[PDB]
């Protein structure tokens, strides 16, 4: 997956 | 409301417990319950209810996935029928996310983004309402998914209308959202040329501003300009 | 009971699904339903319903530590008093944890342990018995205490009785039921050199039966004897 | 803690 916060 | 008869600082307190406890739908129970007390949230506060709802919707992305994934397997040339249970197994997961998702919303619109006046706060719950529009998003399929996909991009737009006048481009606040933003345009919308545009833009306009920044604050804004890059080394 | 309109084969495959999606509390309510469809489990039934209820009631246990040794804190000489809010929240948790464990014994005694006439399944279910009434014990500390120490030393017993009667001393039911009432002498019947014993018995037993066994049993059996050596080596 | 199964 990419990367979120 | 379940915590109506819990003091708001109570719950807060609660949640911080549930949180070091890894019950993150214990904690976010909690920090509902604060939230409907009416009160503006502090910055811990917002941030108390972020991690809460996501370690929550995080666990149900997951499962939605790997249960998602095997009934695209059961549905291939060659597969043995195994019966409804795998949809309604993910039928049920889907629900229960959508109503998380649905929950947290419900909380954005009634009240916290209306009484938001500061930028930290306005550009946190829009960050928020579009992240778990586009949780809802990553699951739609009907008459309403391409509304779903709109409602993100407009949160997430008002966001990044509001950083970018209000915001140095180092904040982490500013930084978070356009990294999500970002991964909504690759994975969501369909246009991996803007997500990678927003990333790299994102990204220079932050290391440019990083002189300014207490060692502190530094570290705080590298760390996410990291998920940037590695983003972008993903996708490029 | 929410899954008696489920058919029962339909029950365990969504628990299979669970377990691969690490929804463990769904795991757990579809194999209760399972159980609560009156007919005896199999082998791999009987593992589905102990993986589910092991892994939620490990979670509850592993935040009612955290909660606990916090609570200790705030309770000694020079803490700053912080109100109710430990206790309650601890005391919230440890009744879910009691609660999930009165549901497992519900299920054993009603009526999986009076149905069970060969030895594997009913060593599994007074392991099982004794595992439950062990949880209790960790968070007991009434005029109970002692009667639900000795109901767990009591299912663990008579587990041990037919294991040595019945299974060969590689069998991993019988290792693993060792395992855990020597833990039980160990950390709740203040009998540590009963659980050195034990362990240690256990061990020696299992590595002279070693030989007649085949290469995949060798690895199952050994696997457990290494938990009793780790344990050994931890108490010596 | 010491292991059980
Ligand atoms: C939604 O948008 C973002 C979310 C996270 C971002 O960055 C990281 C991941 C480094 C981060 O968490 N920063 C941060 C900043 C300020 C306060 C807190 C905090 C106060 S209390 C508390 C708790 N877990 N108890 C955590 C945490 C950036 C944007
Ligand atoms: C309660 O007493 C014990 C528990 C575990 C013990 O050993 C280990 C940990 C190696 C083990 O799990 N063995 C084992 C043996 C036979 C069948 C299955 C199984 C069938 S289905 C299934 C699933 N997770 N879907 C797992 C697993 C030993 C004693």
């Amino acid at each position: 997956f990419p990367a979120t916060v | 409301g379940a915590m109506g008869s819990m003091e708001r600082a109570s719950l807060i307190q609660k949640a911080k417990l549930a949180e070091q406890a890894e019950r993150y739908e214990d904690m976010a129970a909690f920090m509902k319950g604060a939230v409907e007390k009416g009160e503006e949230l502090s910055c811990e506060e917002r941030n108390l209810l972020s991690v809460a709802y996501k370690n929550v919707v995080g666990g149900q992305r997951a499962a939605w996935r790997v249960l998602s994934s095997i009934e695209q397997k059961s549905n291939e040339e060659g597969s043995e029928e195994k019966g409804p249970e795998v949809r309604e197994y993910r039928e049920k997961v889907e629900t229960e996310l959508q109503g998380v998702c649905d929950t947290v919303l419900g909380l954005l619109d009634s009240h916290l983004i209306k009484e938001a006046g500061d930028a930290e706060s306005r550009v946190f719950y829009l960050k928020m309402k579009g992240d778990y529009y586009r949780y809802l998003a990553e699951v739609a399929t009907g008459d309403d998914k391409k509304r779903i996909i709109d409602s993100a991009r407009s949160a997430y737009q008002e966001a990044m209308d509001i950083s970018k006048k209000e915001m140095p481009p180092t904040n982490p606040i500013r930084l978070g959202l356009a990294l999500n933003f970002s991964v909504f345009h690759y994975e969501i919308a369909n246009s991996p040329e803007e997500a990678i545009s927003l990333a790299k833009t994102t990204f220079d306009e932050a290391m440019a501003d990083l002189h300014t920044l207490s060692e502190d604050s530094y570290k705080d804004s590298t760390l996410i300009m990291q998920l940037l890059r590695d983003n972008l080394t993903l996708w490029t």
